[PDB]
């Protein structure tokens, strides 16, 4: 099971093996470097006679055309278990944090696994209890579903992720996995590690409940391609253990881009705008592992970056074909001191129908976002009329819309040590009841700044009476 | 024996070396070897010289260079017949619902020629969609190939599922193919069909996204072979030999994408949008098998409902243009209308059905003409809606009539209205009987009126359904009965 | 006078749309030519 | 002959023949199918030593490499003669209707003939008298010249085709050929069969006076490419007898698309808008045999689909480069009960010049265009301000334009059974004089009615008197 390297063209290595010992299609290669460590390549194509074409996963700036290669037999094996919790890993599963290496006693599982069969898929969609009012009211999650974030930096996306991790770790076991796929090393690292180690909940850091796997843009295309599968393997272990898992994939579009680069370097013909021919299948082999079986569920909250603003681009289209809800963080809402910047509009979900959430939930979610359906288009008439000194009902609808916009904010248990305010966890029933009462009119006779930062309508009433 | 050995395995593509006597679309076997107790089948598409590039139906991660293959002499065939009713199957006919083996006696080959020119008959019998907009302005008849074209999440599969549910006793065997859909989405569709009892006349093929591109490529053909068995020989449904069938290809955009991936991996020359040259031929073979057979050949049917996911309403794209040219009618579902609030997002201004009134019951055709005309008039004056105060009396009246009709066309999910209810409500609306009802209360009025007819006045509903085929539908006493029902309801209720 | 001005503006708006549609079509074809050139070049 | 299949890739196959008797280009090699049926592939290329690349023109799903291939030694043989009349054929010439085979006694000609030589072309252009008032007046036909029709097929295009066939049958030699290039099996085949068999004229159905070639959608791109050539081969036999033939090609754009698909399958480079590089040559092999020769003339009226309504698009551009008259059926005109819903402003013709159709025809056509253009300009004024505000000497023009657009209605000799009104054949000279006498002032007292579904001006005078 030892071969020799024939060609080295960039990050694509062609290795020749004995006729009867050819590595499988997705096996590892582990080219041994002179200074002690190894370069783990991944086979992609068996071709010719005993020849395999593999992606580097590394620099390949120090390899000759005769180096031996040690086939491993199994695909990229990654450590999975409670040991791999609260640690940072690369695509190969080697921990890149300062702590020591993972002990051999920890079980290693292949990175490539088949998604759960159709028989095991749940026949009824179930809402995922996040606890955030705006998230659980307008754009509810899905147990074993996918959700996208459309927002830059400074809108609190990291804080939203931290709150989700804390809520899933408190209400349920909620072990979380974070997949840094082609993200900036400054944003993905040392502004996520520190903001999650400093962030705490019940004297336990958020970072201690989260597994991080980081393939950054500096890494070769294979690393950014398989970092997602590494994170899925880690989350799938805990899912098989029966614990609900929240898996975050940062910039899945970078996973698509890594696939495109791998295909271009592998000699495959381009498809559409230079993208890989195996785009849909590559997305399926990853997103289909994010599903809710009977024993456990892996809920996903991904972040999607669209090149320019082109949603017709094949990568966003293929990403969106595997989405159940979208959350659009907005700069204007963030700069208006409302920390959860989830725009009430442009934040849809396929769970928002009477047959899953319930008639009352759909009714209350439709009464809200209807007064906002215009985005308060009345703002223009106020702007050019001085409100006309009288707007009749429009004054009441404007007051109600402003009240709801203020009320969408919710205290963060991870930001409790920053803003000095305890975090409130609001179940979906509390959200629907509170918003039903607010739309009925119990929120009237109460001025603004009393719905600014509170958990429930009952909390708002308690603040008003005090 | 004449067998072959794999000489190169790519991204789901073998080469099989010298495997002679292989038919151009056989299903090679890959017999089990050490470490593999099952067999993975593949479709031998490229019959090159000294090479047979076969795409892999199963998983490609296990087939290594040097593996032996045996060319089974059979072209891809699927089980068909009564035994498939209410079961989820692979495009190969292998069940995936985990409820037992498929019971069958006959296998209809995939990829058979279209029924022919003289074999068919003009489309006359209607497929009651159950959605007022479709069932009134875009008729669908048994044998018509109506395209449900939309833009991402707009309600295309919701429309298809509503249509499939509405055939509870319409003597129609529905088929749902689900090409490239997520396993969760197909599971939810099957759960919805089971929940409403529609899983006793429905066959749900499924080649989900994680499945290899070969399965997604042959899924619609397996579906239409299963439907052709119903169309030609028929199955026993509710004790009646039904020879009609309705087939829904949930994404032909994803089917075309899968075929593009297969072609590119096989190194076939690309075309526009990297699609192979014969993607139009692919979709035409698939859709043209949907036909309305005449009495000489059995009188069966096969209604096809292709679904396309366009991007940013780019109708001029390659696959949307191909399928639009192929199909006999289009149901555009616009995201703007879907987000505005009109949940069935039909864009009547551009959605057309070339079959026309011939695929409508005589009552429905007599009632819907005024509705279509009034909706067109309202659309022509959509820019004056916000200027309603400063308008002529007739222009205003047209505007609130259009608003009332548009609100009437709004429908919930999984609520198909039988034909009698649709014709009663649209006769109520076309006649100046809903003018007093405010615009936001039209849907409530319609629901309450159907409840009233269902409970208080079953006789008028039975009377409308009994003589829906009369050429002069309004002539019979049914007219007065319906008028009395409307008047009594409007007297008892207030809005 | 407003009616005349709006009628002239609507006529100018409709003429601009026809000009823009004429220009958009040229950009639509050029986009197709660019793609059919890269894919054919990438094939070889 | 007696070659063997070497390669089967989709519909493109490669057959190996001995070093001699290699089939020429467009030689229609035949593959036995193990029964009476056979698969006919047209050779499109000669490669290497005996290998020829051909397009399957069939299912090519049951074939195997090494199977025997029979060379016919000539392009696709198509039956020609009176036996073809009243029969429906595919591209191969095999009848697809219920009737039996044509038989060996009937002459078969190569599908790939040659356009008439330079000397055989008519020096002068002669008008083709269709008999329809609007067609003969605003967009006159040309004998031996191409004609395009634009419509959505719901505007009575088939009725116009039937009227043209009946008119040529009853007032000329009258044999017509319908080329169903990419014609739907249901919408475009059985419907047209029933309309042509039900439509009758002087105890002879329209179907019995025409031959229809259907290259259906479900057939491979080669069949849809060569169905037009089959139709021309059938029509050229009747043209060689001195008869005048109308050739109807349905959606010539589908012929262009079939050519593009064949070129992509063969591996040729894509021209502008991914069209075949040989767009001009392919459009010239067709539509150049449609000429007016000394012996006879073939005049074609071809439906054209404009891709995305893009006329600059090289497909409609190359179609327009070979056109003489354009007819634009309009949905709005058809909404009102005018069956010949021809848009006078959009429909033009090259032959409408003084040097051919005469000074009077040109003058009356130009005056009709001017008055209808004035009516179109004043549509908005009438809609906004009303009839009263429009001044004198223009209200007369508006009334005349309304009466003249109602005058373009004409009873059809094929629709006398449906409408209960006998058809009227209006000569071009009679049309010109009637429209001149309508423009000069006669008939002004007559209201808009009495012009509807009428023929000559004397007919409307008689109707007014009665
Ligand atoms: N008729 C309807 N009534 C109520 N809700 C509807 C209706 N149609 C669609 N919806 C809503 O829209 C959501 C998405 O609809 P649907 O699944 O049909 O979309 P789609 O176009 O098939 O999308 P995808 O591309 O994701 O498959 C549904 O979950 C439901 O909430
Ligand atoms: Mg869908």
């Amino acid at each position: 099971a030892k071969g020799v390297i024939q060609e080295i063209i960039g990050v694509v290595i062609r290795a020749k093996f004995p006729e009867d010992e050819v590595p499988e299609i997705y096996n590892a290669i582990e080219i041994p470097l002179g200074n002690g460590d190894r370069l783990v390549c991944e086979v992609q194509q068996q071709l010719g006679n005993g020849v395999v074409k593999a992606v580097a996963m590394g620099s390949t700036d120090g390899l000759r055309r005769g180096l031996e290669v040690i086939d491993t037999g199994r695909p990229i094996a990654v450590p999975v278990g409670p040991a791999t919790l609260g640690r940072v890993f690369n695509v190969l599963g080697d921990p890149i944090d300062g702590m020591g290496p993972i002990g051999p006693e920890v079980e290693r599982r292949p990175i490539h696994r088949d998604p759960p069969s159709f028989e095991e898929q749940n026949t009824q969609a179930q809402i995922f209890e996040t606890g955030i009012k705006v998230i659980d009211l307008i754009a509810p999650f899905t147990r074993g579903g996918k959700t996208a974030i459309f927002g830059g930096a400074g809108v609190g996306k990291t804080v939203v992720i931290q709150e989700l991790i804390a809520n899933i770790a408190k209400e349920q076991s909620g072990f979380s996995v974070f997949a840094g796929v082609g993200e900036r090393s400054r944003e993905g690292n040392d502004l996520i590690h520190e903001m999650k180690e400093a962030r705490i909940d019940e004297n336990t850091t958020v970072f201690d409940k989260t597994v991080m796997v980081f393939g950054q843009m500096n890494e070769p295309p294979g690393a950014r391609l398989r970092v997602g599968l590494t994170a899925l393997t880690m989350a799938e272990y805990f899912r098989d253990e029966g614990r609900d898992i929240l898996l975050f994939i940062d910039n899945i579009f970078r996973f698509v881009q890594a696939g495109s680069e791998v295909s271009s370097l592998l000699g495959r013909m381009p498809s559409q705008v230079g993208y890989q021919p195996t785009l849909g299948t590559e997305m399926g082999e990853l997103q289909e592992r994010i599903t809710s079986t009977k024993r456990g569920s892996i809920t996903s909250m991904q972040a999607v970056y669209v090149p320019a603003d082109d949603y017709t681009d094949p990568a966003p289209a293929t990403v969106f074909s595997h989405l159940d809800a979208t959350i659009s963080l907005e700069r204007s809402i963030a700069e208006r001191a409302i920390f959860p910047a989830v725009d009430p509009l442009a934040s849809t979900s396929r769970i928002l129908d009477p047959n899953i959430v319930g008639e009352e939930h759909y009714r209350v979610a439709q009464e809200v976002k209807r007064v906002l359906q215009r985005y308060k288009d009345l703002k223009d008439i106020i702007a050019i009329l001085g409100m006309e000194e009288l707007s009749d009902e429009d004054k009441l609808t404007v007051q109600r819309a402003r009240k709801i916009e203020l009320f969408f904010s919710q205290p963060f248990t991870v930001a409790q040590q920053f803003t000095g305010r305890p975090g409130k966890y609001v179940p979906v029933k509390k959200t629907v009841e509170s918003f039903a009462r607010l739309l009925n009119g119990e929120g009237d006779h109460i001025p603004e700044s009393f719905f600014y930062m509170q958990g429930d309508f009952d909390d708002v009433l308690a603040a008003y009476e005090a | 024996v004449n067998v072959g050995t794999v000489i190169a395995v790519g991204d789901g593509v073998a080469r099989l070396s010298g495997l002679d006597q292989v038919v151009a679309s056989e299903i090679v076997e890959f017999p089990p070897k050490a470490g593999r107790n099952e067999s993975i089948y593949g479709i031998a598409l490229n019959l090159e010289q000294d090479s047979v590039a076969a795409i892999i139906l199963g998983d490609d991660e296990t087939i290594e260079e040097g593996d032996m293959v045996t060319s089974t002499g059979r072209v891809i065939s699927v089980p068909v017949g009564q035994g498939l009713l209410g079961r989820v199957v692979n495009p190969l006919g292998q069940p995936i619902d985990g409820k037992g083996p498929i019971v069958y006696e006959k296998t209809r080959p995939i990829e058979r020629i279209a029924p022919g020119v003289i074999t068919r008959k003009s489309v006359d019998t209607p497929v009651q969609t159950g959605i007022i907009a479709i069932d009134a302005l875009i008729p669908i008849g048994r044998g018509q190939r109506e395209l449900i074209i939309g833009d991402r999440q707009t309600g295309k599969t919701a429309v298809a599922i509503d249509t499939i549910l509405n055939q509870k006793g319409q003597g129609m065997v529905c088929i749902y193919v689900a090409i490239g859909q997520r396993r969760a989405q197909v599971a939810q569709v099957v759960g919805t069909l089971e929940r409403f009892g529609a899983m006793e006349y429905t066959i749900v093929v499924s080649a989900t996204a994680s499945e290899s591109a070969a399965l997604q490529y042959i899924a619609p053909y397996a579906g239409c072979a299963m439907g052709e068995e119903i169309m030609e020989n028929g199955v026993m449904l509710n004790g009646q030999l039904v020879k009609d069938a309705l087939i829904v290809y949930d994404d032909l955009s994803k089917h075309a994408v899968a075929y593009r991936q297969v072609s590119l991996l096989l190194r076939r020359p690309p075309g526009r949008e990297a699609y192979p040259g014969d993607v139009f031929y692919l979709h035409s073979r698939l859709l043209e098998r949907a036909a309305r057979l005449n009495e000489e050949y059995g009188g069966g049917s096969l209604t096809a409902l292709p679904v396309i996911e366009t991007q940013a309403n780019d109708v001029s794209a390659y696959i949307p243009t191909n399928v639009i040219s192929i199909t006999d009618g289009q149901i555009y579902l616009e995201s703007d209308l879907f987000n505005a609030g009109q949940r069935p997002a039909l864009n009547v201004g551009i959605s057309v059905s070339r079959v026309g009134g011939a695929a409508q019951t005589r009552a429905m055709r007599a009632v819907a003409g005024k509705l279509k005309g009034e909706l067109a008039q309202f659309r022509d004056l959509a820019a004056f809606a916000q200027f309603a105060s400063d308008l002529d009396a007739t222009t205003k009246a047209q505007i609130e009539r259009g608003q009332r009709l548009q609100e009437l066309l709004k429908q919930p999910q999984y609520q198909p209205l039988p034909v009698e209810d649709q014709v009663a409500v649209l006769y109520a609306a076309t006649n100046n009987y809903l003018d007093d009802v405010p615009v936001p209360l039209i849907t409530k009025w319609r629901d309450d009126f159907l409840a009233f007819l269902r409970t208080a006045h079953p006789e008028v509903r039975k009377l409308i359904y009994d003589n829906r085929l009369d050429r002069k539908f309004p002539t019979p006493e049914v007219k007065e009965a319906l008028e009395a029902a409307i008047k009594e309801f409007k007297a008892t209720s207030n809005y | 006078a407003r009616m005349v001005a709006m009628r002239n503006a609507t006529n100018n708006a409709k003429d601009l749309v026809r000009d823009l549609t004429l220009s958009f079509n040229k950009a639509r074809q050029a986009a197709i030519t660019k793609e059919v050139s890269e894919i054919a070049s990438g094939a070889a």
